[PDB]
RNA sequence: GCAGUCAAGCGUUCAUAGCGACAUUGCUUUUUGAUUCUUCGAUGUCGGCUCUUCCUAUCAUACCGAAGCAGAAUUCGGUAA
RNA sequence: AGAACUGGCGAUGCGGGAUGAACCGAACGUAGAGUUAAGGUGCCGGAAUACACGCUCAUCAGACACCACAAAAGGUGUUAGUUCAUCUAGACAGCCGGACGGUGGCCAUGGAAGUCGGAAUCCGCUAAGGAGUGUGUAACAACUCACCGGCCGAAUGAACUA
């Protein structure tokens, strides 16, 4: 029903990010270090896990 | 109009050959000229005219002027006082109302008691004149 | 290292009239006019011609250099926006529930309204800014576009909308419903 | 650790029947008096040769001054110092008129920035820079740029009195 | 040098203003301060809110009646810091805080007289640029001050009246400049001039 | 290896500057590699063409100032996208093969060099009637 | 007792979703300990009852984030007394 | 808890560390002046909102030994430095020009021409070119790179250190 282009688009805006291993934050999927204070602008991130 | 109107404030710039007042120290109230810049807070000045040596100094006790002249970097004292007087710059500072008030408060300090009474009565008569004058006007 | 002084160049072309005074910057062009207030910075403007302006920092630190650069980008955006216009297109998306988008006014407030958002009985409302315009496209479905000179207004209201269209409690990666911007260009230049 | 100066300290081992007139040895020192000059001379010569002051003698001390002291000038500076956790070499540069005030700012900067102190600090070497564009430090080459000039914005006006009846300025 | 001085907190900083003022009151110089709402402080609003909230929550656990009164007004805030600077427990502190008054806005008599400034407290010059700051009126209303608007209303009214007065006086002075230069170009004027006046 | 490569290019430039009695500095702006290869295939007769980084070209000639001293004023004209068309074949003919044939307007002749002389190619493109107006009017 | 670092390894794969070996750095005094300073010309010496308040190293409720989160339910986690 | 040297409290006031037996200072006849100690000079408080070179902005800032703490380990906040490499034979950034021929390279099929994919990674002429890093066409057409050159021109990056 929903097409691959809109799919990949909303994926970009939601699915393609990265996470802080400490504060669990919504980070750019290519960024380097954390943007948040408490995590100390650490560099310990992951890619967000994709479905199934 | 189509004319873009920028307004930049206009500041007294540090630069080569820049005429300057010394405000503190032994050479307080004197003039020198900056030749070359050491850093943001340090420069080289010389006042052979005014009798201030060639020296490095601080921009905090130094105060700038709206005046300036032109000069080749690295110049020594000969060329310094040379182009200085060639520019005839003390004359221009003399023309500076700034300096006029300088010498004003100077004289006013050097006044005498009887001079002050003189001033008193002079201003009295002047006042009467201006009173009735503006009273008419 | 306390950088001594720097600056950057801003293009004020034909058709443009910029008046700057005390960090208050008005600009005029075809589409209208735009004002901005940078009294939060101590940095100087300079004209060389109606084609060319600079803005300069004196005796500056790294942050302030960065501030200068971003301020260039600001005013240039202002220029481009009151000249070419700015245009932000979002596609609605849903797998089951069509995103019922409409517009309504209250005292002439002009709130966008949305319904049917994943079966929501909720009625979502987003105020519209002044100076901005909204359009429902025809050549393509659910291709809502907004436009205006004020890039601020445009981008921020677009995001306002796609933020109020935000699914709770669930996994977004499947529950992708909500609005998403597709493209941004200029009104002018097609 | 006060207003600085410069002295050449020269000393030798104490002569002997074996070695009358032993080798002399020189060092340029920066210090606020000949006293400290001799002191640090013994220090460095202790960390170089197996001598103590009661083993040697000062041939001489000579206070030094600059050739051309009304000349603003650049120097490269090679320094050793001692951090909390170790010790490090370093090369810095200065723009000033004299070696003296150069070292003055050198030390005060190593205090402000690195908080290494005179005792922690060792000079390896100083040299005025002949050529421009051989400077490596940009905070200097800035000042090297040709036909340079600038303002000094936000003037501040020292008040000697408490109140001024008028909103002051910085028009400068 | 006067029986009175009159200060605005405009562009000023609180601690330093209070410092000089306390020293001067102790030395016996009578003061009023007004336009207190236009005080300014270092740091951002949130930090300052936090500090006010520290002072706020710190009260007498078993009776907030007798514990530390937390005042909401810009006026009384500056007052409190002044009291911290002054020995308010003495007869001396009592008399000094009697000598002193502070307001916000600027009432009739104290508007018709003059205002002064104290460079040793001034935001514009004493702060270094690039650095943030704060205003007491916002802090006060944040932490419970009510009357921030009546202030601005009356102050607009009064500034209008005053700017009107100022321009009146300016035109008068320009007339006077004319009818004084007329005799400035006179012998007695030359006499006084070489006398230095 | 990169320095050996730049020196190899220099070797080509020197070999050519010495072996060939003329070279046409040719503005090669916007020229496609296919147009270049067609220039080569037509210039298989005599002319050989050499390109590269103009900085390396100027460095080559500045190094070759020791002998062949008169290449020095090629350097004010080693600018923009330009290359050398070295040759021994006649001026107007090589100029026509370069400018007219296999052109797209678009390779131009920025400068020509022959025996320590400087030609803007205009006197070279002068066809006739100039000697006529010179000999008749004198 | 609480919280962290590193990362062997589990997690079908997958060092680090959740966990985490061997090591290791701290914190709290709601544990016991240790001491014996105070008090033996006097501190009323379990427990529960009733009662108010404070803490947060948050169980729930508000809000958000992450997941080996399809939904549901669940867990990791932050703001939060 | 216990021993070694010395000095101190207890027997001992005063100045200061707010406060304190043990710190530092210095030890007392009763008074005057003066100079100072350690300590300090925004106000409380007597004393420079003194000067000067700089570091730093903390949504939990910091602020005087003794003395009422805080560590490992991390941070592209910030500062400075080292070492290594790229680069003036022209770097990188960044733009710009070419981004081809043998050649639509082979299989796969309605159509796949460097870019759905399966299988090979050659040669030419080149400053250079991938039998292509991707955009776009039903497929060509059209672009930007890999690779090379025009441009600015001196800088760019990596790892480290405190």
């Amino acid at each position: 029903i929903i097409e691959p282009s809109l799919k990949a688009l909303a994926s970009k805006y939601n699915c393609d990010k990265s996470v802080c291993r400490k504060c669990y934050a919504r980070l750019p999927p290519r960024a380097t270090n954390c943007r948040k204070r408490k995590c100390g602008h650490t560099n310990q991130l992951r890619p967000k896990k994709k479905l199934k | 109009s189509t004319d873009s109107i920028v307004k930049a404030s206009n500041w007294r710039l540090v630069e080569v050959g820049r005429v300057v007042l010394i405000k503190k120290g032994q050479s307080a109230g004197k003039l020198a000229a900056i030749v070359e810049i050491i850093d943001q807070k340090k420069v080289l000045i010389d006042g052979p005219k005014a009798g201030v040596p060639r020296q490095a100094i601080n921009l905090g006790q130094v105060v700038l002027t709206p005046l300036t002249f032109a000069l080749p970097r690295g110049a020594r004292t000969a060329t310094v006082s040379k182009k200085w007087a060639a520019a005839a710059v003390c004359e221009k500072w003399a023309a500076s109302s700034w300096a006029k008030k300088i010498a004003q408060r100077e004289r006013r300090a050097a006044l005498t008691d009887f001079e002050r009474f003189q001033v008193m009565v002079l201003r009295k008569q002047k006042r009467y004149t201006v009173k009735k004058a503006l009273a008419k006007a | 290292m306390k950088y001594i002084q720097t600056e950057q160049q801003i293009e004020v072309p034909e058709g443009v009239t910029v008046s700057i005074k005390s960090r208050i910057v008005k600009v005029v062009g075809p589409r209208g006019t735009l004002t901005k207030n940078l009294k939060h910075i101590d940095v100087t403007f300079t004209k060389v011609n109606n084609q060319l302006i600079k803005v300069a920092v004196h005796n500056g630190g790294r942050k302030h250099v960065a501030a200068l650069r971003t301020v260039k980008s600001l005013v240039d955006n202002m220029i481009t926006g009151v000249t070419k216009g700015y245009k932000y297109k979002m596609r609605y998306v849903y797998a089951h529930f069509p995103i019922n988008v409409n517009i309504v006014e209250k005292d002439g407030a002009k709130f966008i309204e949305v319904r049917n958002f994943l079966g929501d009985k909720k009625i979502r409302n987003v105020p519209v800014r002044d100076g901005v315009t909204i359009e429902f496209s025809t050549n393509v479905k659910d291709e809502i576009v907004l436009s205006g000179n004020s890039v601020e207004d445009v981008s921020q209201n677009a995001a306002d909308l796609q933020q109020i269209c935000r699914v709770r409690n669930k996994d977004i990666r499947k529950f992708l419903d909500g609005i998403y911007v597709s493209h941004k260009g200029f009104i002018t230049e097609d | 650790m006060a207003h600085f100066k410069e002295y050449q300290v020269i000393g030798r081992r104490l002569p002997t029947e074996s070695v009358p007139e032993p080798k002399l040895f020189r060092m340029r020192i920066f210090a606020s008096n000949e006293v400290i000059a001799k002191s640090r001379y013994w220090y460095f010569l202790q960390k170089l040769h197996k001598v103590k002051k009661a083993s040697g003698e000062i041939v001489s001390i000579n206070q030094i001054n600059e050739a051309h002291p009304t000349k603003v000038k650049n120097f490269g500076v090679w320094v050793r110092y001692d951090s909390r956790s170790g010790t490090h070499n370093m090369y810095k540069e200065i723009r000033d008129v004299s070696r003296v005030a150069a070292v003055e700012t050198l030390y005060q900067d190593m205090a402000a920035r690195h908080r290494a102190r005179f005792r922690s600090i060792h000079i390896l070497k100083v040299a005025e820079i002949e050529k421009t564009a051989d400077v490596k430090r940009q905070y200097v080459k800035q000042f090297l740029t040709k036909d340079l000039k600038f303002p000094l914005p936000h003037r501040v006006q020292k008040s000697t009195k408490t109140f001024s009846y008028k909103r002051p300025s910085t028009f400068y | 040098v006067e029986p009175v001085v009159v200060i605005d907190g405009k562009g000023h900083l609180v601690g330093r203003l209070a410092s000089v003022v306390a020293k001067q009151l102790l030395n016996g110089q009578k003061i009023v301060v007004v336009r207190a709402e236009e005080l300014n402080i270092s740091g951002e609003f949130f930090r300052n809110k936090l500090k006010y909230h520290d002072f706020l929550r710190k009260a007498t656990a078993f009776n907030k009646t007798r514990g530390p009164f937390h005042f909401r007004a810009p006026s009384r805030i500056f007052y409190k810091a002044l009291r911290g600077m002054v020995s308010h427990k003495t007869a001396r502190g009592k008399a000094a805080l009697e000598r002193l008054k502070v307001f916000e806005g600027i009432p009739p008599p104290y508007d018709k007289k003059k205002r002064v400034v104290v460079p040793q407290a001034l935001r514009v010059l004493r702060l270094k640029p690039g650095r943030k700051y704060t205003t007491l009126g916002k802090l006060s209303t944040s932490v419970g001050w009510k009357y921030e608007d009546v202030v601005a209303k009356l102050e607009a009214k009064r500034k209008v009246s005053s700017a009107e007065y100022y321009a009146k006086k300016r035109a008068f002075t320009k007339k006077v400049a004319s009818a004084n230069a007329t005799a400035a170009e006179s012998d007695v004027a030359k006499q006084l001039a070489a006398l230095g006046y | 290896g990169i320095r050996e490569k730049k020196a190899e290019y220099f070797a080509k430039l020197r070999e050519y500057l010495e072996e060939y009695k003329s070279l046409f500095v040719v503005g090669v702006d916007n020229v496609s590699s296919q147009q270049m290869h067609e220039v080569r295939k037509e210039l298989r007769g005599r002319a050989v063409v050499l390109m590269g980084k103009n900085t390396m070209v100027r460095r080559a000639i500045r190094g070759f100032l020791s002998d062949l001293p008169d290449f020095e004023k090629l350097l004010p004209f080693v600018k923009g996208n330009v290359g050398f068309v070295f040759t021994n074949e006649p001026l107007t003919e090589i100029k026509n093969v370069i400018v007219s044939n296999r052109v797209a307007a678009g390779l131009t002749v920025v400068q020509v060099y022959d025996n320590g002389q400087v030609f803007p190619s205009s006197i070279l493109d002068i066809t006739d009637e100039e000697l006529v107006s010179h000999f008749v009017s004198a």
